[PDB]
């Protein structure tokens, strides 16, 4: 059985991708995007987590209800929704199918009573829905294209007939007062007046009539509402601003999150000189602030997948989770320790994690122009990686969080003028070599100890995926593209096999008995196979409910996992067949995964970025 | 290692800068702060060619902003990348130059060219090695053009050798938006054959006509015809500050482009331009890139090619890209239209690859041509000017400034002599 | 006191841009033995 | 690699084309969105003949649609399958043509055929290998059959060995749905007989019938018959797409089916047809197949098959099945029905089988029948044209749109010149 431990996302590209429940004396103190689904989790780690799962493509919008509500937008697929979910339910309350493209914001009115959805493609309109039942407001209209990117509600003019809702469509700010009593929206433009700036984040004054905009250009525009021209400009915090959070007491306080992870504390008056000073820098590039632990601390986001803890009582900095950005492509366990946990992405990062407490034991970078990491095999004191332009990187691993340095590179190892990028990394038992698949079908065996080419082996003519090493100086592929896969000899000589399907492969897996190998195809079916047998012992149909992306084994041979685009990973026994435990927490399809060397531990990997930790007993 | 010193002119050069160091910020990774947040090696690589650093991470671009009026440099100041700029290389005025070219070349510009060129010579000399000066700025303006005139001649003065690239707007042909426009256009012609070692000729109708019917946007604002403006901009100097495949820089593409020293006039594209609608639709491959950028409509110039001559055309492409599939298209674009390419140039085409393809772009490719189509941009300004100073109207204006009526027309003559060595080389026969 | 007024479905929308399912709709609204052009 | 242009002309081309598309899109597991969910190696292997690689995964479908009102275009693009279509190739006019065949062929259509051309010539050139061109529009509207003959014959003149394959909606024998759809098909007839190397005849009201007897719906929409044609349509090119036991493309066919130039119109019906009642009742084998297959009633052209003489016939069958089945079940049908069978061609049969049946369906099979019945629909279209033209009603519509009046006499002289060669093939004795 499935036992979900951890899962680690973020969408570290949204503005406002994690947030804070105010309020929450309950479980569930903060809540992340990172894909389909939201992670609704408790402020501190090794604690059970909700996925609200109600969506079918990426989230776009994310808004909180100062206490009580969430809310996410879907995008695309004809099924934009606007979905409330409820803290104590855990459930949709609400689902307001009536944008044709992804919605562009959300937000919730300051008494948690309002409701404004913005979309931007062939359908622009600012609806406001009320908390019971629908919809108050068809429109306003806007104009197609036009990005909405930001917005916000003011905390005063709540008196029935008026609601200040400010919106931010790229360089353009737009103040829309709602009369929800008679639905009506007028909106006015702000006069910008040489004023050009992207404004990443919106917030009110407490008594309104004070629009801060942060801004890509780290300068707070404040804007007279009453008005509805820009007022003034101040520079905040070099690097950008990000998150814009009104001061948890203030006397007319702003806190502001800067892209170089400062943290400092703008206020509209003083003057027109600032001289920043950061009171609490964080790594990375600051995209959500907000106050929670009942407003003892500010969880700061950022955009490099981390969520912080900065305590208000005396800075103190505490680090919550961390989250792999991009693609995850491959995920490699040391050969015997259950303790590290090796994640690759598209990105150029693979995340080193202690699965004891899911902390970054260490983190390995390279530049965009090398490619992705497509494929990972961690070992005691190493960390080789397949990226996108065929070359095989191994850095030094580290402990406690920092750069790994690359110890060694096979270059242009899979790079033939007609295919780039080897995948399938695999290492020999007990440790002698390095067998990789290209992305045209080409088998390499590299020696250890002086990276020397040992074997080429040319057969498959499309993408290996899947590729394992046997027991005894021997090793056979998968060959996706091509609907067949061939057990080969390391003195350059196909050893027979070359067993041929009848839909592409994409992952082969190889039990501890060295003569069960499974296959997963995009039929989302689970082929068994026999090394002594000319056909499949068996085949598994409609595994998933979509394609199926990656396929594990224990290395006891009683069990191998299968995840798929349906965001479901199960498990099956090697010779049964069956369902040991399946379960759906990854808000993307799977694309990768590893048992643990022992008997308890699954760790997988999803499109969207998330990484989930899972317990087998 | 090889510095660039831009310099933005008038309101339309500055605007045209603003929104140039915006791009290039971007494409290294640079926000409005001057701070490094792009997660790439590369970026910084070569990030001296445009900035400079400061105590920290701050990064200042090597630019200077010209103008007689405040108004146009508080607004580049409020723009969205205002305060990359050091203060100091704002330099203003206090009268702007009325869309007189004699007051701001003579009267108005004599007093700030000082400041101008002590700025110019500050940025300049912090340089390791100078490829040279790249000034962007609008033929038919008075600040512009005559303090762009002014400085490049200046500069020409002071550093010979040092390459001079010059962005100039020519004025429109159809809609002319001043009414001073072919005399501004007509005395700027005059210096930029003498003084500009290279030449880029921009029209806003051009710009107008690309956007409306590639782009198919519905309300371009000049923002847009400066984002055009700007690609091609960095496009041209992308091989200096990114590895190349077959990289070439500013001094290369002048000595390939330019026969003849006088003929340094080029008219611009930028590949891949497509409508959002048909941004999926299409296929991004050299053959695709080469098509668009061989049309008559990629042209930012009002001239089009088919009615002139190619004397040379250089092509800087950007991606992970076939040099094979390159030299073969390029090839074949000559082999198939050898009427619109000079005889007695076996090769009218310098290829350049660059490794580092611009942010969204897989692939691009940016077109400089230097062909005689330009003669019949000439030939029209000169046709209005010629009615215009016939009977002398508005004359007295740049009289009263203190320059002599033969300067009109010498600058005319020289611009005539320009149109005949044109009309020469798309003549001109083989043996 | 907030005026509400009902949201309708993405079903909807999706039979009032398509010629053939509405009209296949309205068939099937039609009458009750086989029903009128019942399989959409 | 042997690609086809697909054509839609009027709003019953549209429509058609349309459902054609959607419905092989998904025969090949294309989304709406023109991703590959597909699913299997054969979609992917030959999805190149009518489909081509967008940026991603996308496929852009080589389909071109010719309008001279927008709304059927608009309609097309807000349906479920609107998006996979390049937007650059809906190629619209602003004023539809009312029902005037001189107005899709003379006025109106000459304009907007600069913009046909052009985007037919960007996608022909764009493929490798052509097979040719497949245009279905109306015979009896407009703008259709305007634009589609002259369409047809401006490709007839660029690519004369190119193959023409036409879907052309003649109008349906008891009820009319325009007026002046005598005179339009009169002027279409002429051009297709001279141009289209192979046409295919689908008349509304023998789809009515064959949808409410054997497919036993009751209120059939314009959809559904849109889907049968769509099914016939994808059938008879699915030998190109996919691998066969005995494949036979449209050269083939046509060479196979066409005796002489001028007869190159045909029937044609889809198997198995089946009501949803007798779904689980009808057991699929080869002999049920080819008896649905002959049947009159099976045919999508209202002339019925028992009044003419087969020239030739060719089928398409496709699934797993026997080649010894497929030709005994022919050679069968030919003996017993000898009499409907022309004597000078000692085999009327020309079979191809498929390995890929159709999606939900385990076999299917495609007819295409040349006969000489299309001779009595030919003569009942003559019959309205002359009652029309001994009065001239409606004439002056035509008239004024510039053709001569003995523009019509020549069409109804070539169209009883062809029912004319239809009859001396039907009454034919061998030696
Ligand atoms: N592409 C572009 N052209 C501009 C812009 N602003 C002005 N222009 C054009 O530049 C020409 C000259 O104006 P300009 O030189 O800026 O005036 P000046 O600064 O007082 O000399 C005018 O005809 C405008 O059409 C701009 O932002 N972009
Ligand atoms: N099978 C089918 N026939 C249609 C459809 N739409 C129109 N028709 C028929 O086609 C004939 C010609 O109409 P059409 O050419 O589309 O009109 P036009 O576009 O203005 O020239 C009409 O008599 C209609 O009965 C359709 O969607 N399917």
């Amino acid at each position: 059985p499935l036992v979900l431990r951890h899962i680690a996302g973020l969408n570290g590209q949204m503005f406002g991708a994690m947030r804070s429940i105010p309020n929450s004396r309950g479980p569930y103190n903060i809540a992340q995007i990172s894909g389909v689904s939201v992670i609704l989790g408790n402020e501190n780690n090794l604690a059970p987590q909700f996925t609200l799962r109600g969506h079918d493509d990426v989230i776009t919008a994310f808004a909180m209800s100062h206490g009580g509500s969430m809310l996410a937008t879907g995008q695309k697929g004809s099924n934009s929704d606007v979905i409330v979910w409820d803290v104590a339910a855990c459930a949709p309350k609400y689902k307001f199918q009536e944008h044709d493209v992804e919605v562009a914001t959300v937000s919730f009115s300051a008494d948690d009573r309002l409701l404004l959805s913005a979309s931007c493609f062939t359908d622009a309109k600012l609806y406001v829905w009320d908390m019971a039942t629908g919809k108050i407001v068809a429109k306003h209209g806007l104009e197609p294209g036009k990005r909405i990117t930001c917005s916000a509600w003011s905390p005063a003019l709540a008196n029935g007939r008026a609601y200040t809702c400010a919106t931010a469509a790229g360089e353009e700010l737009a103040l829309w007062t709602v009369d929800p009593f008679t639905g009506m929206v007028s909106g006015q433009k702000v006069v910008l007046g040489t004023v050009r700036r992207e404004y990443t984040s919106l917030a009110f004054s407490a008594d309104g009539a004070w629009l801060y905009g942060g801004t890509t250009s780290a300068d707070v525009v404040t804007v007279n509402v009453q008005r509805a021209s820009v007022q003034m400009t101040h520079p905040v915090c070099s690097g950008g601003v990000g998150a814009l959070l009104l001061s948890p007491d203030g006397g007319g306080a702003c806190l502001v999150g800067g892209r170089d992870g400062s943290l400092s504390t703008f206020n509209a008056a003083g003057g027109a000189w600032r001289e920043l000073r950061p009171f609490a820098k964080v790594p990375g590039c600051v995209t959500s602030l907000s106050l929670s632990a009942d407003g003892g601390a500010f969880l700061v986001g950022t955009a490099q997948g981390g969520v912080y803890r900065l305590d208000r009582t005396s800075l103190q900095l505490h680090t919550i989770s961390q989250a792999q950005q991009g693609q995850l492509t491959a995920v490699a366990f040391a050969p015997g320790q259950p303790e590290a946990v090796a994640t690759s992405s598209t990105d150029g990062s693979i995340y080193v994690w202690s699965t004891a407490d899911y902390t970054l034991q260490c983190r390995v970078q390279e530049p965009t122009q090398a490619g992705g990491a497509l494929c990972c095999v961690l070992t005691r004191d190493a960390v080789i990686s397949g990226w996108g332009d065929g070359n095989i990187r191994c850095h030094a691993r580290a402990a406690g969080g920092a750069t790994c340095a690359q110890m060694w590179m096979i270059p242009g190892a899979h790079a033939l003028a007609h295919s780039v990028g080897v995948t399938a990394l695999r290492l020999s038992n007990g440790g002698a070599f390095l067998l990789s698949g290209g992305m045209g079908g080409e088998l390499r065996v590299w020696d250890l100890r002086s990276r020397e080419m040992a074997a080429h082996m040319k057969m498959h003519n499309s993408r290996i995926v899947g590729a394992a090493v046997m027991a005894d100086d021997k090793h056979v592929a998968a060959a996706s593209e091509d609907r067949t896969w061939s057990l080969w000899d390391v003195g350059s000589e196909r050893v027979r096999t070359t067993w041929r399907g009848q839909s592409m492969f994409r992952g082969m897996a190889v039990s501890a008995d060295k003569v069960s190998v499974v296959t997963v195809t995009l039929d989302r079916k689970i082929q068994m196979w026999d090394v002594r047998g000319p056909d499949p012992r068996w085949t598994k149909v409609e595994a998933h409910g979509k394609e199926v992306g990656c396929v594990a084994s224990d290395h006891r041979g009683a069990a191998f996992a299968t995840g798929g685009a349906d965001q479901a990973v199960r498990v099956w026994d090697w010779r049964n067949g069956g369902e040991v435990g399946g379960a759906a927490c990854h808000s993307a399809p799977v694309a990768a995964m590893a048992f643990s060397p022992d008997d308890a531990g699954l760790v997988s990997v999803a499109l969207d970025g998330s990484t989930c930790f899972w317990q087998l007993t | 290692m090889r510095e660039i010193v831009h310099i933005q002119g008038g309101q339309c050069g500055n605007q045209i800068g603003a929104k140039f160091w915006e791009v290039v910020s971007d494409e290294h990774g640079i926000d409005p702060t001057g701070t490094y947040h792009g997660d790439s090696d590369l970026q910084l690589e070569r990030i001296n060619v445009y900035f400079n650093e400061a105590t920290g991470g701050r990064y200042v671009p090597r630019a200077i902003l010209m103008d007689l009026e405040p108004g146009t440099m508080d607004s580049v100041r409020s723009g969205p990348y205002g305060q990359i700029f050091r203060p100091d290389n704002f330099v203003f005025g206090q009268t702007g130059a009325g869309n007189n070219w004699a007051k701001g070349h003579y009267t108005e510009g004599a007093e700030l060219i000082d400041s101008v060129l002590d700025v110019v010579r500050k940025e300049a000399e912090s340089c390791d090695c100078l490829q040279g000066f790249q000034v962007c700025h609008s033929l038919g303006g008075g600040t512009g053009s005559g303090m762009g005139t002014l400085l490049i001649s200046k500069i020409r003065e002071e550093y010979p050798d040092r390459m001079m690239l010059t962005f100039s707007v020519v004025p429109s042909p159809k809609v002319s938006d001043t009414v001073v426009e072919p005399y501004n256009a007509t005395l700027s012609v005059h210096q930029l054959v003498e003084n500009a070692d290279e030449c880029m000729v921009l029209d806003n109708e051009a710009l107008y006509d690309i956007c409306f019917r590639t782009l198919k946007l519905t309300t371009p604002t000049f923002g847009d015809l400066n984002h055009l403006i700007s690609a091609v901009m960095s496009g041209i100097t992308c091989c200096l500050r990114f590895p190349g495949q077959l990289n070439a820089d500013l001094r290369k593409l002048a000595v390939n482009l330019i026969p003849f020293p006088r003929l340094h006039f080029f008219m611009v594209g930028f590949t891949p331009l497509t409508s959002r609608g048909s941004q999926q639709y299409r296929a991004l491959t050299v053959p695709e890139l080469t098509q668009q950028m061989w049309d008559a409509k990629n042209m930012m110039c009002a001239a089009d090619p088919r009615h002139g001559r190619y004397l040379t055309a250089s092509a800087l492409f950007r991606g992970r890209m076939s040099t094979k599939e390159v030299d073969e298209q390029m090839l074949n674009v000559q082999n198939k239209n050898s009427s619109y390419f000079v005889e007695w140039i076996p090769n009218n085409v310098k290829s350049s690859v660059c490794d580092i393809p611009p942010k969204g772009l897989k692939m691009s490719a940016t077109f400089i041509g230097n062909s005689t189509a330009i003669q019949e941009m000439f030939k029209r300004v000169s046709e209005q000017f010629t009615a215009m100073f016939r009977r002398k109207a508005f004359l007295h204006w740049y009289t009263g400034e203190g320059m002599d009526e033969m300067e009109f027309t010498e600058a005319e003559s020289n611009m005539n002599d320009l149109v005949s060595e044109y009309q020469q080389y798309q003549d001109a026969s083989a043996e | 006191g907030f005026r509400n007024v009902e949201p309708l479905s993405r079903q909807e929308r999706a039979a009032a841009r398509d010629k053939d399912l509405l009209e296949k709709s309205r068939l099937q609204a039609r009458n009750r033995l086989k029903q009128p052009e019942n399989v959409v």
